[PDB]
């Protein structure tokens, strides 16, 4: 739900929450993954922000990816390849 | 006793001498990697130049880690400052800070000098909730303009669709109540541009039209507010656009209000009208503010004395204590204010005699009541 304008249904919004949840993080990880296993850090594989530059491009009030990540759960998997993309360059 | 001036030059100078050990050839700089139980430098500047996540494989910290007066002092020094992020000094987060700050707030040392992942990291749940002890450090002010705004856009949005449950949405509330005090000196730099403010011709004259004239003088461009001093230029302020304003103020940030004080700016207000409503026949003045006061429903949401004949026939109500700060936080002169309240006073037991400015609060009240039940009441000075 978006706004209140329009028919939404409270029933139906729970069911918005965790499928939004199981998903959205995973195709997120998968470009963080890409770093680590595809090996291109940023559009070239020199240089390692675009992990480093991502620490706070996963966070957004546009797309609004924040308010549902996990502070312990979806931040501690995505910090560990941040840091094994900073081992490039180690 | 020339101690710490000694001892300033001391570690200075090995910080200096210990990037001076970086410059020079090495071999015996193992006997820093190795070589510590007292006096730091080790670690201090051994390895804050890089990122700490590349260097926790490294001899330089993770060694230091576990050696006392070693350990503690290097997450220490790096949590002094980071705060304010709309400046030349650190600017705003996105790269290689970012991620270190991550490390050192969850940890045995503590925020509310840095918030940099509280804002914008990922984390919500963690983030907004440690977020609230700071944002009683933006009561009524922004630090910047511009960084509260950032502060609190990014506080609502994130709180807009709770999905840390959905059930926890305090996390939006006092967020709310501080987007105003910013958003109040963008509107009203324009306004007083344009102007709307008018001057009563009664009390032109004396140090207690200088409250008002200097607030006005601030607000012409974009000015962080302070509130009370609305509440003291009351009587002095003219025009029916605003002449009901603090009767806000008294209600909802009678709140920051210390409910001792409030009651005796309630007497130096209704003491300034009932003058003022000696130059006014009819008793007209009075009965329109007196309707704002029983429409809002004031006395009915706090503590709050309706005027009435004692709240201004004493003279153990005047606290010079007071008037010496509330007014002693402008240039004017401190005795040229309170010699003025003083005369207010003997001038309402001057007219208790043949009932005169008695009977004009009397019927105040007591004809704004053919349709309310507010009367007049002095018997607590409360219906």
């Amino acid at each position: 739900d978006l706004t209140s304008s329009n028919f939404a249904d409270s029933a139906d919004y729970e069911i918005l929450y965790e499928i939004r949840a199981l998903y959205t993080p995973f195709l997120l990880m998968e470009l963080h993954k890409k770093l680590v296993e595809a090996a291109k850090l940023l559009k070239i594989p020199k240089f390692i922000s675009e992990a480093l530059a991502f620490t706070s491009l996963v966070a957004n009030e546009n797309d609004k990816i924040y308010l549902l990540f996990q502070s312990s759960g979806k931040l501690k998997e995505y910090l560990d390849l941040v840091a094994r993309t900073a081992t490039l360059s180690n | 006793n020339f101690i710490n001036i000694n001892n300033l030059y001391d570690d200075n100078h090995l910080d200096w001498n210990h990037v001076l050990c970086k410059v020079n050839l090495k071999e015996q700089c193992i006997q820093i990697a190795e070589f510590y139980k007292d006096l730091s430098g080790l670690v201090q500047t051994l390895q804050t130049l890089d990122q700490n996540d590349s260097t926790t494989v490294s001899l330089y910290e993770t060694f230091f880690n576990e050696f006392p007066k070693e350990f503690s002092f290097t997450l220490f020094e790096y949590l002094i400052k980071h705060k304010k992020l709309n400046d030349l000094i650190f600017r705003f987060p996105q790269q290689h800070d970012v991620l270190i700050q991550f490390f050192q707030e969850s940890a045995p040392k503590y925020g509310h000098v840095a918030w940099i992942q509280q804002i914008l990291d990922g984390s919500y749940a963690d983030a907004m909730n440690t977020l609230k002890n700071i944002t009683v450090d933006d009561s009524k002010k922004g630090e910047s303009l511009s960084e509260c705004e950032l502060h609190l856009n990014v506080a609502k949005l994130s709180s807009l669709l709770v999905e840390k449950d959905n059930l926890d949405i305090n996390t939006l509330r006092k967020i709310q109540y501080n987007l105003d005090t910013i958003d109040a000196e963008k509107n009203i730099s324009n306004k007083l541009k344009k102007g709307e403010v008018q001057i009563c011709k009664r009390f032109k004259n004396g140090s207690i039209r200088e409250v008002f004239n200097i607030l006005v003088e601030e607000l012409k461009s974009t000015t962080v507010v302070n509130l009370s001093d609305l509440v003291e230029l009351y009587s002095m302020l003219d025009d029916e656009e605003s002449l009901f304003i603090p009767l806000r103020l008294l209600s909802v940030d009678g709140n920051l209000l210390n409910f001792e004080v409030k009651k005796f700016l309630n007497a130096l207000v209704w003491r300034r009208i009932v003058l003022l409503n000696a130059s006014n026949e009819g008793d007209k003045l009075l009965q329109h503010i007196v309707k704002r006061v029983f429409d809002e429903e004031l006395p009915k949401n706090n503590d709050f004395p309706l005027p009435s004949v004692d709240l201004l026939c004493d003279k153990s109500l005047l606290t010079p204590e007071y008037i010496s700060e509330t007014y002693g936080r402008f240039p004017i002169d401190q005795n040229a204010i309170r010699e003025e309240i003083y005369e207010e006073i003997s001038q309402v037991e001057t007219l208790n005699s043949d009932n005169s400015l008695e009977i004009k609060l009397h019927s105040t009240i007591g004809s704004v009541a053919k349709e309310k039940n507010y009367t007049i009441n002095y018997e607590t000075n409360t219906v």
